RNA sequence: CUUUAAUGUUUGAUGUUCUAACGUUGACCCGUAAUCCGGGUUGCGGACAGUGUCUGGUGGGUAGUUUGACUGGGGCGGUCUCCUCCUAAAGAGUAACGGAGGAGCACGAAGGUUGGCUAAUCCUGGUCGGACAUCAGGAGGUUAGUGCAAUGGCAUAAGCCAGCUUGACUGCGAGCGUGACGGCGCGAGCAGGUGCGAAAGCAGGUCAUAGUGAUCCGGUGGUUCUGAAUGGAAGGGCCAUC
RNA sequence: UGAACUCGCUGUGAAGAUGCAGUGUACCCGCGGCAAGACGGAAAGACCCCGUGAACCUUUACUAUAGCUUGACACUGAACA
RNA sequence: GUUUAUUAAAAACACAGCACUGUGCAAACACGAAAGUGGACGUAUACGGUGUGACGCCUGCCCGGUGCCGGGAGGUUAAU
RNA sequence: UUUUGUAUAAUGGGUCAGCGACUUAUAUUCUGUAGCAAGGUUAACCGAAUAGGGGAGCCGAAGGGAAACCGAGUCUUAACU
């Protein structure tokens, strides 16, 4: 048998969902490639991680010519 | 393996240093990068030297 | 007789005002060039022992 | 061999003379203790002249405010 | 300085001779009407031999021990850490000696930034030149490319060239994610001092995810932090690192 | 030798029943026989596995060490070449 | 002939004989911290060790490996 | 008793009577309870002695820092909004 190997699971995905209030610095989405994109008051880390840059509620939206899921924050 | 490690020592200052890797076979010449000395609190030419 | 202290623990811990124990972080003796600075900075300052593994520390060094 | 003398236990010896040996005689600090230091804590009434002893800036303000001059 | 002669001067492995230590399980005499032992005479070895302390080699002769786990009973075989997909039941997590694959690094340009470019694959034409090298256009449009597996990504390009550079920077770090813990990860902003751009701004390594091992022990640099009567030192410690 | 007022069957149930369910049969009690069953008695299974259990044995397993052997110093000296 | 007293009597062990090998006598070897004993009051036609196993016919090739023996210039190397 | 599970045909017990298994000392933490309270408490020991002396000491009343050192702060840091 040349099988039976697997990595430790990562704990990826969304952590803060639509409407939920978040504090500056809180991670919103922890993903691999930019499946979600940074909008208003959101940054993108070197790990392609979307995190709050201000206090307020999470807003998931879909915008742009090529149609992509943007995450934004409004206080 | 292969890629050995080196000690970039500060010219203008104390014996503070940075450690980095270096493929010695491909690149024979010495690194002479400009980096920050925090003892002097100044950017300085850090010359390469072996451990 | 008196309780002997686990001396190895006495050297690696220190009692604080509230009751907890400060300890030095691991992964900062050698093999440091490959470790990023941002780790090496956060592994420098002393850290409080977690409540999960406190009962072990309280037992093995009871006198302070 | 160093002790932390609490200001509340300062004037409990001999009028207002509390160098080291006289402080040691009243059983405020242990025997084998050469150096010692007065810190802030609570309450001075009588004037106390401390000498040949280390004193803390917050205490020095109090001890002078009571009346007694250090050294 | 090289190269060597004579003399004094200082020692060194050898060989021959000697006798006086030592040996004598050689002969004789006495303790003694005793093959022991001691003593005396005398031969034969002889500074050897042997014995002690140190010391290298050899040493199952004799000891003390060790010789893993998972396992569709055990053995044999295979696996044991890390990464990707599925299994995994549309948050996370999730087993099997379930199904397929990878890693134990690479790079001072493959990092940083500023300005500009956009692929695969066909079709037709064209010297040597052919199905395929280079050139021209047209169709196709991202079926490419991404230092290395797979996944998720990427045109604002994270893809591809060019110039100046070293932010692959020191001290931090609100607040989160993730672990039983050890730990692991993301991180806006602040202080110093940089580079890049005309400036807004960007840069705390690389598109992201693997490339790694805790403690003790000891080494190597820096710091009057300690430093046993005092002054230093050795040794510790702290910081950097193997 | 737990206590017994100690039947057969098919089925069920710790998965092969004197004891449970359903059914069939059987007056109470010996004596001589037989040995299918009571997973009969005897021996905390010897086989197999397990224990970071034990012993002995082996070896180019590790570590030592008796012995054997090498040298330096000692007991140990004098001449020369 | 001997053997598992108390489940094995044999093809097992021994055996005469054969070979190798050690041993020059204070022998080798053995028991013993040593002294000292056996070997042996024996002396290489003797003694110990190993293997083989009357007798008859024989016992081929390999010295790379492992051991053993010999050689001693060179390399390496402890204490001092 | 052991077990996922036992009427089990798994373990143990023929019966009775007697004996037979979470203790003791010293340290330590926690809860209760009593004393006294910025104080609490003595050990050995002396003692017309389970009184009373004896506070040597311990613990507490201030921490932070590897440590010098500073101290309602201090460590980190060249310095901290
Ligand atoms: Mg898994
Ligand atoms: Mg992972
Ligand atoms: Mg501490
Ligand atoms: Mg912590
Ligand atoms: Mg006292
Ligand atoms: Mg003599
Ligand atoms: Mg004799
Ligand atoms: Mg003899
Ligand atoms: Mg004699
Ligand atoms: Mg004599
Ligand atoms: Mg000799
Ligand atoms: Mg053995
Ligand atoms: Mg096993
Ligand atoms: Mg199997
Ligand atoms: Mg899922
Ligand atoms: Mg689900
Ligand atoms: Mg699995
Ligand atoms: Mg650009
Ligand atoms: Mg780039
Ligand atoms: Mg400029
Ligand atoms: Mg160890
Ligand atoms: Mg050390
Ligand atoms: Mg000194
Ligand atoms: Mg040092
Ligand atoms: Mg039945
Ligand atoms: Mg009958
Ligand atoms: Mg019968
Ligand atoms: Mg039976
Ligand atoms: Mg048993
Ligand atoms: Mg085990
Ligand atoms: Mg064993
Ligand atoms: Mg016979
Ligand atoms: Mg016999
Ligand atoms: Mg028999
Ligand atoms: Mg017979
Ligand atoms: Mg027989
Ligand atoms: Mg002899
Ligand atoms: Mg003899
Ligand atoms: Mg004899
Ligand atoms: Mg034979
Ligand atoms: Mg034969
Ligand atoms: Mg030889
Ligand atoms: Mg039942
Ligand atoms: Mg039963
Ligand atoms: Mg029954
Ligand atoms: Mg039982
Ligand atoms: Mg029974
Ligand atoms: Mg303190």
């Amino acid at each position: 048998t040349r099988n039976g190997r697997d990595s430790e699971a990562k704990r990826l995905g969304v952590k803060r969902f639509g409407g939920e209030s978040v504090l500056a610095g809180s991670i919103i989405v922890r993903q691999r490639g930019t499946k979600f994109h940074a909008g208003a008051n959101v940054g993108c880390g070197r790990d392609h991680t979307l995190f709050a840059k201000a206090d307020g509620k999470v807003k998931f939206e879909v915008k742009g010519p090529k149609n992509r899921k943007f995450i934004s924050i409004e206080a | 393996g292969i890629r050995e490690k080196i000690k970039l020592v500060s010219s203008a200052g104390t014996g503070h240093f940075y450690t980095t890797t270096k493929n010695k076979r491909t690149k024979p010449e010495k690194l002479e990068l400009k980096k920050f000395d925090p003892v002097v609190r100044q950017h300085v030419i850090y010359k390469e030297a072996k451990i | 007789p008196k309780i002997k202290t686990v001396r190895g623990a006495a050297k690696r811990f220190k009692k604080t005002g509230k009751g907890g124990f400060k300890h030095k972080h691991a992964n900062l003796r050698h093999i440091l060039t490959k470790k990023a600075t941002k780790r090496k900075r956060h592994l420098r300052p002393k850290a409080m022992v977690s409540k999960g593994d406190l009962g072990l520390v309280i037992a093995c060094l009871p006198y302070a | 061999i160093t002790a932390e003398i609490r200001l509340s236990d300062l004037a409990k010896v001999e009028g207002g003379v509390v160098d080291l040996n006289t402080l040691k005689a009243a059983n405020i600090i242990g025997i084998q203790i050469e150096f010692a230091k007065v810190i802030l804590a609570g309450e001075v009434t009588t004037p106390v002249t401390v000498r040949g002893l280390r004193v803390t800036k917050g205490a020095r303000a109090a001890i002078e405010a009571a009346g007694g001059k250090i050294e």
